[PDB]
RNA sequence: AAAAAAAAAAAAAAAAAAAAAAAAAAAAAA
């Protein structure tokens, strides 16, 4: 059921260029922002 | 001096207490079709129906007929299906 | 002292220029189509499959707790009530990569 | 007219009207003015299940009051350049907040609606049940 | 008509990560994708790009490939946990560090005096205690771990009697935050198992109802 | 010569008319009638007729209410009628799907939009 | 005592709601 809402775009009428990321907090864990930067990842320290 | 009602009054069905949980007809248009379903019954107060001459109203009709064609049911609604 | 997210920024006004073509064969309209109608049905498929789930769920809800008011009256005067642990209820969603 | 049958015919406002506290009876336990918070870094997916949540409100009669979206919290994250010791560098986030209000429950819907709101849980999104006192 | 009083606890997992996608929710997945960069306005990196990609030729007659590299070479030099912490030793049934991607539930092994029960925990509660104080007491004291567990109601799951006497068996849910468990290798069989296998290893009929009311996902 | 019924204006939609175009759309069939004000259903063309329900495909699509509109066509020419009214509700007027059943009529040869009274 | 009349009238998929896929087994399983 994890995947119930996950399957989206972004519905305002005018918005940037949403690029995929992938986001480290402090875990090991990993996220997915949507995200204007083509950059394929970031991390928090 | 206050009468009494001759069978249905229209509304009293439905319960005020508690309006809030009840469904609604958010439509325009569900409203108008339930409206012409009351508009079709027999209303025990003057209507437009008695006055207006839906000529006749109920007639038992005498019928000269063909008699009906005679075909089978459950037969003819598995072709249909299948076609 | 209400402000919303929800405004179209400043940022956005003339850069319009970069994305204006877009056009399809009747080829990935079709298979775009095929795939939504296909979605449809799936997704109903899934909301139908969720409520009796959690129909059913609430069905051992019924048999259990008219079993524990049969039983035990002192049971359906204990539990019926909804404790204070429930007050600030948090929980975090799953991630990508486990720590 | 007073006098007839049908006096009251065409009476209806008491049909439509247009003119807070938990109930705990320990039996009937009717807790209220709940708060969900949908906490998360991205819209869509916010958006997503804040809109899974109130639908799923809708369907199971617990009747839905306010669904608004709270103030974006903007983050300024430093890093640690290494060259540089002391020396810091910057990248930018943006926490988006929803929030779905229930004006009732009770004990079994509770048990029911938990189970269903964390199962069906996105990823990258975190969730909260509150009381109906927050200052905006 | 004597009533044997067994308070019992359904013990849940959360998922820790999540699951890959149906072939139709990837086709609809990069769908989505197509669409949603469809109707996209600009990008700072694609005005940057495409500008200085024009620029560049009309200083040449009379950057972003840079960013690009750079993010290429920085995610590929990282290196993330594994997917599987199960699989890979597929073995442990007893691991509570085993399934990832579902809700996990805890069983255990007795055999008793006239009996064999295959034990999802149960716990016995006096007249005086209240289902909830039994069920919380009787799960810190029987798998002698540190359990923080937020359960949800005051209210029960579901409800199994067996009558020789007459007896009730009172299954609850915990949902359990973060657990600590000591002597990992205590003899007493605890089997942390996924719903399919919740099919399997269940005997009883009492039992076979609780992944009635089990969340299948 | 004859007479309408003026009036209501209260009310809606204006019960003055002869002939009327009812076009009643389920959620699964298009049914679309020819009604006097009698109330009674003069002429009609419905989905759930196994005539048309046959030969397409799709009950509810643009297609089927097109469909529908050009056998009440002929059906009204096969009557006789070459005039009914048609009072669409504002969002429904906008819609295809009464669009193209009033192409299917128009082309059909009948005519919306009754002609007026003699001396009314 | 067999889809949530003899085929019909909630549900699902283009700021959050709201408003252009289907149907007891061979009259005589509560």
């Amino acid at each position: 059921d994890c995947n119930r809402a996950l399957l989206t775009r972004l519905h305002r009428q005018t918005y940037a260029r949403l690029y995929p990321v992938l986001l480290v907090k402090q875990d090991g864990s990993t996220i997915h922002i949507r995200y204007r930067e083509p950059r394929r990842m970031l991390t928090m320290p | 001096r206050r009468a009494a009602p001759l069978g249905p009054m229209p509304n009293e069905d439905i319960d005020v207490s508690d309006l809030e949980r009840l469904k609604k007809y958010r439509s325009f248009d569900r409203y108008r079709r339930r409206a012409e379903q009351e508009a079709r019954k027999p209303h025990w107060w003057r209507t437009y129906r008695e006055h207006f001459g839906e000529e006749s109203g109920p007639k038992d009709r005498v019928d000269i007929g063909l008699p009906p064609p005679k075909v089978s049911r459950t037969q003819q609604l598995l072709e249909r299906k299948q076609a | 002292i209400p402000i919303e997210d929800f405004i179209t920024p400043v940022k956005f006004l003339n850069k319009e220029r970069q994305r204006p073509p877009v056009e399809l064969p009747f080829e990935e309209s079709e298979r775009r189509a095929l795939l939504l109608k296909r979605w449809s049905l799936y997704k109903q498929r899934e909301h139908e499959m969720e409520r009796s789930a959690i129909r059913s769920l609430l069905e051992a809800q019924e048999e259990a707790l008219q079993e524990l008011r049969l039983s035990s009256p002192e049971l359906h005067a204990e539990a019926t009530k909804r404790d204070p642990s429930l007050f600030p209820f948090e929980r975090q969603g799953p991630d990508y990569t486990p720590p | 007219y007073r006098s007839k049958p049908t006096h009251g015919i065409g009476r209806y406002k008491h049909l439509v009207k247009a003119q807070v506290r938990p109930i705990n009876l320990g039996t009937d336990y009717e807790y209220g003015v709940l708060n969900i918070h949908l906490i998360a870094y991205d819209m869509a997916l916010a958006e997503s299940y804040a809109q899974y949540v109130h639908n799923l409100c809708n369907h199971l009669a617990i009747k839905v009051e306010e669904s608004y979206a709270m103030p974006t919290k903007t983050m300024e994250v430093l890093q640690l350049q290494e060259q540089g010791s002391k020396m810091f560098l910057d990248a930018v986030l943006t926490t988006h907040e929803r929030v779905v209000q229930i004006s009732g429950l009770s004990a079994t819907f509770a048990e029911i609606f938990l189970e269903i709101i964390h199962s069906n849980l996105p990823e990258g999104v975190k969730l909260s049940v509150r009381e109906h006192t927050e200052e905006d | 008509s004597p009533w044997r009083l067994l308070g019992a606890l359904c013990l849940q997992r959360p998922p820790l990560v999540t699951k890959p996608l149906t072939p139709l929710q990837e086709e609809m997945a990069d769908l989505l994708q197509q669409i949603e960069i469809e109707r996209s306005l600009y990008s700072d990196h694609e005005l940057r790009a495409l500008d200085e990609a024009q620029q560049l030729a009309k200083k040449k007659s009379d950057l972003a490939q840079d960013l690009e590299d750079m993010w290429e070479q920085k995610f590929l030099h990282f290196k993330l946990g594994a997917r599987l912490t199960e699989a890979d030793k597929k073995d442990d049934r007893t691991s509570l560090h085993r399934k990832l991607d579902r809700n996990l539930i805890l069983l255990v092994r007795e055999k008793l005096g006239d009996q064999d029960i295959w034990m999802l925990p149960q716990s016995d509660w006096q007249p005086g205690e209240t289902l909830r104080q039994t069920a919380e007491r009787t799960l810190a004291t029987l798998s002698e771990n540190n359990m923080e567990a937020k359960f949800l109601g005051n209210a029960p799951c579901g409800h199994y009697k067996f009558k020789f006497l007459g007896a009730k068996v009172f299954f609850f849910k915990a949902l359990l935050l973060t657990g600590d468990f000591s002597q990992a290798g205590k003899k007493g069989h605890h089997v942390w198992v996924s719903k399919e296998e919740l099919g399997d290893y269940l005997k009883p009929k009492y039992l076979a109802q609780v992944r009635r009311f089990l969340l299948d996902l | 010569v004859a007479r309408k019924e003026r009036g209501w204006g209260t009310v809606w939609p204006s019960r003055e008319f002869w002939h009327r175009l009812r076009v009643i759309r389920t959620q699964h069939h298009i049914e679309a009638l020819v009604e006097h004000r009698n109330g009674q259903v003069v002429v009609s063309a419905s989905t759930r007729e196994w005539a048309i329900k046959k030969h397409l495909y799709s009950t509810r699509n643009v297609v089927a209410c097109e469909s529908v509109g050009r056998v009440l066509a002929e059906r009204c020419l096969e009557a006789g009628i070459n005039f009914m009214v048609y009072h669409p509700t504002p969002w429904e007027a906008a819609s295809d799907s009464i669009k193209r059943l009033q192409h299917a009529m128009t082309e059909g040869g009948v005519v919306l939009r009754e002609p007026r009274r003699i001396y009314e």
